[PDB]
């Protein structure tokens, strides 16, 4: 924002100076004389009698806006040994032109910088539906239909201070690059659109004197492969004094916004609302989660069969995250392209007033089981070899290498999660599982000590240890699947002696162990952060793994209240020894384990308590923009 | 009706 | 790459250890006993008699590859106060598996890092045509058709050292993520494809013992909006020992390549080849550039009218840059979507053996004059407020804000230039010009002092000064356009007295001054880096600027030899005073000015010497990967 | 034939 004014003794120069910019003088170019002096009016400060040498720097600064055009003046008097002083005149008009936004991230350089010492305003994607009896997200049209909609938007203000006749001969234009105009929309308040997808520039109607003009800005797209997340809005001051010449830019200024990313919440963030769509065949399951929700002080919402279309897997069609700006935080549903019976639920029931909506991927096919959000989780806050991840790290399951028979989460999804930047995704190995979800082998639960959590992992090892121990104590005859009328009981001794079952579970152990070490490296975990949950598996179709008995790690974590699938283990001394083992592991952390009968309703259809439910949790207090990804 | 497909 | 082996007294464990990985022992999980001792064979180094406490770290390291399966062993003896020692056995097979590439950037962590202390291999886009009598770039098919083609490719080698029977029970697979497989192709040498757009993984056929397997890798796409420029190739070692279980990954390793960006060469890099397509009406122009080329030791290539289709603007359809890897540097033509009469020239005449090809934008319309590469230039190396740009900074012309009547270079082009990262583009203001090119108001020329160059800018100011000076010395009658038979002569006094011409040139002055300050900020220039070239303009169609007389800044810079359009200025004392003024400014730098008559052939059709020619220049010696963008 | 279009 430098300006070099050429002064000439042939004729007076006229020029505008925007306060806060650098104005310098070319005194030599058109000089007559050896020396020069400068005299200015009191409102102009000259930094710099001197010789007429090109390298002499003369800079002008004005203290305040002009009351009238040319109301400040500079007189450069050129003189020499035998030469009467020759004067050149410069008439100046000072103005204030400041485009302001919440760049300190509280309440209202042109670079956006991350961290607690950084600078740059935040913009939210206007992806919720505050409008009354409507179907569209607020950002899809070009009007503000509700006053509360403005709460989601970012305030930008143009303060000007000029002479009363200034815009007779100057005009301000507000603009956005054509490459960015599809991702933002800006409204002028008195609300109507001035900038947006169809309109990259607008002539502002601005009166002279002191004026303040308010704009509200909404983002229309999340960061993604094609969009780093920055929007720049610019004000240009144009000289329109000459009716026979094009307009001339005399000043530009900008504000850069960053669009807020979609952020997930781990199991360690306090729960606010529990979801089930357990209106289908069975009500006792639904009774148990309802009791847990009540216990954990959560709102409860349930999706009935008429809307379910017999799709009970509430975990899988969606993930409830949030977006956060200094002025506004709101939950936002990421809708999976899974699109099974629950397809309409996120659209029709979850998005709404102060509940946003995002989706990715192809919506009519081209998808896989790894696109179900049982395969989408996040770790608690972690620090990894000095690098801090204060919002945790997204975890999703993959194959170990791409083959003709391997599955992955769709690239569009993977690409969206990475572009949010703030929970740096980690690919885990889940494709050994029939269903294929990371929620089939891991969970996180709060803990009052160490890093504030434990990683729980399914463990065949722990279960064989448990069963061998019982057998060693004379309980070899004890029956797995006691309590189940429509099932073949199996004795501890027969389970242990089964060599194929053992081989299968060794292969599974290896798969989970691979993930263990991977989580250890990528989350900075030590063994002491990890608890193994006794769990047997069996290989079936395509040698893919399924739970031998109810997969206890596929649990609903509602703070210290846990909803754990009931394994129906061998009953020794009046109690299922699996439940007893799990309790011995988790109760010491102050966790309360509730065992829920999901056997014929969920287990038998390839999922458990976690798979049949979902949870909205409290957003992190840590502000994402304060991270340095 | 299974989790799988 | 951590591995935790569970040792058990129930039965011996068997495991593979890849040299250079971390192997640790779980001694507690399945222990009987208070204490334990460890005894290993001499090829195993145990770091750590000890108590049986979980937190005791036991790590195993092997010195060399195994000669036979299980040829190293570890014996963990568990014991207690009254307990005869209980031993658990671990049989180990060490192997070497290293995937190697030129990661130090000379000649052959898994992160790619920039700078002189950084690490990571380089991959070139195989965009030239070494194949004999062909039309396709080498990277379009999936074969190596010529041995010299391999010179463009990056060598990667897999060294293994294993027992003779090792791959009886293990298999190596080479793979690339499906998201990256469209941008790379890899061949196995003995050449045939193993990885590429159709094939993200391949089972390697590897014999036991010591073996080395060579691969050649080609990139297929430049960095761009959708492609940051990194390719990761991974080797996985799979355990295939169990015919009834899926394969199990036991080890992965990777190399990350960065694809080399397309880099432009400024006017200060020594010229190697000059282009003109001056086979059309006029031969004396062509004679003059031929003399300059000869003088500057350059190859000369000329495009005839039969191929030109009467398109003489050799500057505009292309820009000759380069790509550079430690093993190979080659020139590469960026073909403009302009697609006028010269459309076929880059394809049919410039690309070929060791001359690459890139193009961007829509090829059948949707384009503008700012897409001609007269509007695409680069600065010399510069340092800006401590930030070093050792390859310079791409400069291209734009409007000041987007309006209904404004033009820009197509976003696809803009996006490609920014993604190359290494010459951080700067948008200048060129849309005030009729044609609209940055080469109509700026040039760079070498200089022996200061930063090694001067920025030349067209200057109405300098010309009015020059003409006023002549008039002051009695030459007001002197005729602009003397020497031109088919033109109305104009007197210096009439030019000066023309008030509309003066207004026009003041508006133009303002436009160029805006760019001056912009170049000053973004290139870190001081006034002493800048020379003004006397130049008048006139506003015409849509108030757009055109050269009043031959635009002298639109010059051909061939080292110290300059090809400057002949302005046909007022002849004072036997010499055009414009030529004399230009000479007085440039000769002091050791530049030699040749004035070329382009009047009826180029000037009259809206361009000059620069616009009618192009140049291939020497690539920078500075290696782009040594920059830290 | 001009540079312009
Ligand atoms: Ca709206
Ligand atoms: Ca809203
Ligand atoms: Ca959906
Ligand atoms: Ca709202
Ligand atoms: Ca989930
Ligand atoms: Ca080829
Ligand atoms: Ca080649
Ligand atoms: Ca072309
Ligand atoms: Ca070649
Ligand atoms: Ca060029």
């Amino acid at each position: 924002q430098g300006t070099l004014i050429r002064v000439t003794p042939e004729q007076p120069t006229h020029a505008v100076c925007v306060l806060g910019t650098l104005t310098q003088l070319d005194i030599c170019s058109s000089a007559p004389c050896t020396s020069f002096s400068i005299n200015a009016s009191p409102g102009v400060v000259v930094d710099i009698t001197w010789p007429l040498d090109p390298g002499v720097e003369v800079t002008l600064t004005m203290k305040a806006a002009s009351g009238s055009t040319g109301d400040q003046k500079v007189q450069i008097s050129y003189y020499g040994p035998k030469t009467p002083p020759v004067k050149a005149l410069l008439y100046l008009t000072a103005v204030e032109i400041s485009l302001c936004a919440d760049i300190t991230r509280t309440g209202k350089q042109r670079t956006w910088t991350w961290g607690p010492c950084g600078q740059g305003a935040i913009l939210l994607v206007n992806c919720d539906r505050d409008n009354l009896e409507s179907s569209a997200m607020d950002c899809e049209d070009d009007e503000v239909l509700d006053s509360e909609d403005l709460q989601d938007m970012s305030l930008m203000t143009l303060s000007t201070k000029t002479p009363k006749d200034f815009f007779t001969n100057h005009t301000l234009v507000l603009h956005v690059a054509r490459s960015e105009m599809d991702k933002v929309r800006v409204f002028q308040a008195t609300c109507s659109v001035v900038l947006g997808p169809k309109w990259p520039s607008h002539y502002l109607m601005v009166p002279g004197g002191k004026h303040n003009m308010d704009f509200y800005v909404e983002a229309l797209a999340f960061p993604d492969t094609d969009f780093p997340g920055l929007i720049t809005l610019t004000i240009s001051l144009l000289d329109t004094s000459n009716l026979e010449l094009p307009e001339a830019v005399v000043f530009q200024d900008s504000v850069v916004f960053r669009v807020a990313p979609w952020i997930m919440t781990p199991n360690t963030q306090p729960p606010q609302e529990v979801y089930a769509c357990s209106i289908f065949e069975n009500e006792d399951f639904l009774k148990s989660v309802t009791t847990l929700a009540m216990k954990a002080k959560c709102k409860l919402t349930i999706c009935p069969e008429e809307e379910n279309m017999d799709d009970q897997w509430m975990q899988d069609e969606m993930e409830i995250g949030y977006i956060q700006a200094p002025h506004k935080t709101l939950p936002v549903v990421f809708d999976s392209p899974r699109n099974r019976g629950l397809k309409e639920f996120p659209i029709k029931r979850v998005m709404g007033p102060d509940f946003g909506y995002v989706t990715r991927g192809p919506q009519t096919g081209g998808i896989s089981g790894l696109d179900s959000f049982g395969n989408l989780e996040v770790s608690p806050p972690v620090t990894v070899r000095g690098k801090e991840y204060p919002l945790g790290r997204i975890l999703f399951g993959d194959s170990c290498y791409p083959s003709n028979d391997s599955r992955q989460m769709h690239q569009a999804l993977q690409d969206f999660l990475s572009a949010q930047q703030v929970q740096a995704p980690v690919k885990l190995y889940s494709d050994w599982l029939s269903v294929g979800h990371v929620d089939e082998f891991l969970s996180f639960v709060p803990a009052p000590d160490r890093k504030g959590f434990r990683l729980l992992l399914a463990s065949p090892r722990s279960c064989y240890k448990l069963f061998q121990e019982q057998q060693n104590e004379g309980h070899g005859e004890a029956l797995l699947f006691e309590g189940i009328k429509k099932k073949k009981q199996q004795k501890i001794k027969n389970i242990l002696s089964n060599k194929t079952l053992r081989e299968h579970n060794s292969f599974v152990e290896r798969c989970i162990d691979w993930n263990r070490e991977l989580l250890k490296r990528e989350l900075g975990l030590a063994e002491s952060d990890i608890i193994d949950i006794p769990q047997l598996f069996k290989l079936k179709e395509f040698s893919k793994a399924e739970a031998f008995f109810p997969n206890m790690v596929n649990m609903l974590v509602l703070g210290k209240h846990l909803g754990i699938p009931k394994p129906f283990g061998p009953v020794i001394n009046g109690r299922c020894c699996l439940e007893e083992k799990v309790c011995s592991l988790l109760e010491p952390l102050g966790l309360q384990c509730t065992f829920i009968n999901d056997f014929f309703t969920y287990h038998i259809r390839h999922g458990e308590v976690h798979a049949g439910t979902n949870v909205r949790r409290k957003p992190f207090s840590f502000k994402w923009w304060n991270m340095v990804p | 009706t299974a989790r799988k497909s």
